């Protein structure tokens, strides 16, 4: 399925502003646009809103040539002094989020505050945006901002959700410590996907102390064929996405092997 | 690169004395400040419990010392309506605003409490002066909206000053009013009266007298 | 225009009027960023620099900005003689330093007359009665008023703000509420007033049945 890109990337815009939606994937210039589950009478791979209005607010989806239908982007068009713009309303952990305290008519505000759930968390003398390069669930919340122009003005709140993909793993062993020399032991890097991600596999690696035991591989198990005394130590693992955007480690487990 | 900002609106209640006497004309006043030369046109709409009314008057605008305009709309309100808690909304439309500003005002909320009114003569120590102070203590009242005057022999006595209402420890308000008179007017037995207008008084009015005892 | 803001506050009147106290001027700097470097203070008394101010570390506020306070002790007679106190605040976030100046209210002092008034006879029907202290004719408006009885502070009182009287002086009233039985038993109450123009900056007036 396709992917909609916004230029500028803000999902919330003021009345009369412009934004260009880009339907992206090679090939066919015959794009179908959907606004609110419903096709639109233009069909370039770019949809330009020249001067935003309440009629542009809603759910956008796109189909180009032969691909599937984008996941939907919700564009909202507002009136107000200050708008807390975000690059996405719903993200998976690992993905970046940009936030902007945007003044009406591009007017100047200074001493800007960003808030999450009613609590200010960042102050700038000069109006700057915020980027969280690697979100996680704890960045979920209702964001707003305030800034000083001729007076102090405050934006309305906007809800952002960041979804956990998999909890941090737990390293387990197939036998209770201490175990006898010669015993086989299987270590397992245990976690589970929290979201349906059809072709998605996690990759696992195993450590003893700071030492690499086995590098990144699709197996979540590591076999010690015949335990020896020298295997006594602390064991842990990492679980990652294929591309390493989410990478989490386990606590260390104490494993003792007796002679 | 201009600072973000537009006009501001202040909305004012009637004067207490105007609300309390059915013969007077109470008004609410919607004041718009910082109107620029660039966007000078201001439109008012007014609502009473949500229903639009059309009888407000706009005053001729006035350029202020800082080269912005002040624009005022006045809406006469009915005696009974203001006293029975009706809500008065001023909506102000102007191009420098991203959307119209709406402000709402009504009488203060909470159970009305009757003023107790006490007159106090001058302190013995003050009797050495040429002028003496006659005191009116008005306490226990709610809301803080009140008017106080003095009179003698049916004429207003105007040489007085009254403190603002002050919040007391039980949630009610008090104030004091001080009437300054020539000592000889006191010493001659002239009778002075403190009169109070408040919504928790019977007929919205009471009066207490103060004079030097005869004989 | 985006930097910290400066507020300079006077001493409390009571501290200026009791020689056992330590009156202070307070220079407060708000909207300091975590990333701003040290907020620096220079202090002047009538234009002469002094070095005995106490400047506190920055304190994080609930809105994520920082607040810094510098306090300069002022001498009793300096303040009352009208010396001027200047705070100068410097910092990278301020393109130019911000200066604020403060002094006692100017103009010829006039001492209050203080009168105590007993409860009205009509109020005797109540369980609590009002004891009044009239304080009139004073200038400037800085003043402090308290009540006592038998060596203890009476705390159930409220005092009006100063009100401008028709001769350009100020007055106020203070109201002490007491149980009627305490009044009727002949206990003695005192209204204590501190103002610069009084001898040694204070007087006390009693009131009893
Ligand atoms: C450009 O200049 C203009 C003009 O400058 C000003 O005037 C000149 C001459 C110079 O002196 C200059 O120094 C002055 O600055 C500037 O205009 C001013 O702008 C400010 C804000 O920047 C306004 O400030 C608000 O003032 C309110 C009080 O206003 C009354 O009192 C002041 C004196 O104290 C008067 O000057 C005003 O005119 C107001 O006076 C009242 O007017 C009423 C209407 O006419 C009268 O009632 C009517 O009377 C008639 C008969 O005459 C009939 O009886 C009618 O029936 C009746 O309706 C009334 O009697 C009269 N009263 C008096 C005493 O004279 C403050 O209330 C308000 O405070 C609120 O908002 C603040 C935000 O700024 C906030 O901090 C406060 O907390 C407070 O907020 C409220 O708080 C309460 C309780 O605390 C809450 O319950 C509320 O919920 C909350 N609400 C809000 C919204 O927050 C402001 O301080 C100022 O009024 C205005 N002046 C004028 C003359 O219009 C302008 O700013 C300049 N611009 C720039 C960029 O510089
Ligand atoms: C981030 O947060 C911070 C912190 O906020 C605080 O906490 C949060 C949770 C909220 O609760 C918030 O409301 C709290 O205030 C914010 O910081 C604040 O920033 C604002 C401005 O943006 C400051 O506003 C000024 O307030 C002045 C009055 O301040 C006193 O009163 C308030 C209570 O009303 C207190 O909150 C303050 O702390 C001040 O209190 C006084 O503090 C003194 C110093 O400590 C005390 O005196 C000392 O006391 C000790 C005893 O402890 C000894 O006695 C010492 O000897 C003595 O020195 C004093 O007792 C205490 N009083 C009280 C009652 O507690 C206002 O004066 C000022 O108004 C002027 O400036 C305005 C411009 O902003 C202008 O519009 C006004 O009209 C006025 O202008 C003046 O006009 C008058 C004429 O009327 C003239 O005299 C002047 O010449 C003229 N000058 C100027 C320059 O204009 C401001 O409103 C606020 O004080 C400050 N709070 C604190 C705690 O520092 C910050 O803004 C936030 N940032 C963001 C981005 O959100
Ligand atoms: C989402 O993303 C955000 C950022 O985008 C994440 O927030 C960050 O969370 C970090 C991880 O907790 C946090 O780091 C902490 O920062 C503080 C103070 O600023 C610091 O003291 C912490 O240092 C300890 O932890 C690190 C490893 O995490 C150690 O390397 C370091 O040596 C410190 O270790 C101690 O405390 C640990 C318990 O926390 C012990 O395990 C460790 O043995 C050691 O213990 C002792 O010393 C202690 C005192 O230091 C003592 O009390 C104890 O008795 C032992 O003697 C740490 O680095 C970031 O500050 C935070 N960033 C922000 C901006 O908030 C967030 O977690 C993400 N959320 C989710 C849900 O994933
Ligand atoms: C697409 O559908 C949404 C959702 O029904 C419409 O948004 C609603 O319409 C107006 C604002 O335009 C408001 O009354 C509602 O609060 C909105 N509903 C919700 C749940 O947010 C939107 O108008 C539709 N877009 C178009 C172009 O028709
Ligand atoms: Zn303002
Ligand atoms: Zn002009
Ligand atoms: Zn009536
Ligand atoms: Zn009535
Ligand atoms: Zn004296
Ligand atoms: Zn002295």
């Amino acid at each position: 399925k396709a992917v909609i890109k916004l230029q500028p990337p803000w999902v919330s815009v003021f009345q009369e502003e412009s934004v260009t939606l880009h339907c992206e994937v090679p090939g066919s210039s015959s794009t179908q646009w959907f606004l609110n589950g419903t096709a639109i009478q233009t069909s370039t791979p770019t949809y330009h809103i020249t001067s935003a209005s309440e009629d542009d607010s809603g759910e956008y989806r796109c189909q180009r040539g032969l691909s599937g239908r984008s996941d939907p982007i919700q564009l909202e068009v507002h009136r107000g002094w200050l708008l807390l713009q975000v690059s996405s309303r719903v993200l998976t952990e690992g993905e970046p989020l940009a936030l902007r305290c945007h003044a009406w008519k591009d007017k100047l505000v200074y001493n800007v505050l960003y808030y999450r759930n009613g609590k200010a968390f960042k102050f700038f003398h000069w109006n700057s945006n915020l980027t969280i390069l690697k979100t996680n669930m704890s960045h979920s919340g209702t964001y707003h901002c305030s800034g000083m122009g001729k007076h102090r003005y405050t934006s309305a709140g906007i809800s952002v959700t960041v979804k956990e993909l998999f909890p941090a793993p737990v390293l387990t062993a197939s036998v209770t410590s201490p175990l006898l020399e010669g015993t086989p032991v299987t270590l397992s890097c245990e976690t589970k996907l929290l979201l349906q991600r059809p072709g998605l596999q996690l990759y696992f690696s195993f450590y003893m102390g700071s030492k690499t035991l086995r590098g990144r591989d699709t197996s979540s198990e590591y076999q010690i064929l015949t335990a020896r005394r020298e295997d006594s130590g602390l064991y842990w693992c990492e679980a990652a996405t294929e591309d390493g955007n989410v990478l989490k480690r386990s606590p260390e487990l104490e494993l003792q092997v007796l002679g | 690169p201009e600072l973000l900002g537009g006009p501001s609106v202040f909305l004012f209640p009637p004067k207490p004395k105007d609300t309390l006497m059915i013969s007077r004309t109470p008004e609410v006043t919607c004041v718009v400040v910082d109107v620029s030369h660039e966007d000078p046109e201001v439109k008012f709409n007014w609502y009473v419990d949500g229903v639009e009314v059309h009888n407000a008057k706009t005053k001729p605008r006035e350029e202020q010392y800082n080269s912005t305009y002040r624009v005022v709309s006045v809406l006469t309100v009915l005696h009974q309506d203001w006293l029975n808690g009706k809500e008065y909304k001023c909506k102000v439309s102007n191009k420098a605003l991203p959307a119209p500003i709406e402000k709402t005002i009504s009488k203060a909320k909470g159970q009305p409490r009757e003023p107790q009114v006490y007159t106090l003569p001058p302190s013995r120590d003050e009797l050495t002066k040429n002028q003496v102070s006659l005191t009116c203590l008005v306490k226990g009242f709610y809301p803080s909206d009140i008017a106080v005057e003095w009179e003698s022999n049916g004429q207003p006595e105007n040489n007085y000053k009254t403190t603002p209402p002050v919040l007391d420890s039980d949630g009610s308000f008090f104030l004091y009013s001080k009437l300054t008179v020539d000592k000889s007017r006191w010493q001659q037995g002239n009778v002075f009266s403190c009169s109070v207008m408040h919504e928790a008084l019977h007929n919205h009015y009471t009066q207490k007298s103060l004079s030097l005892a005869p004989g």
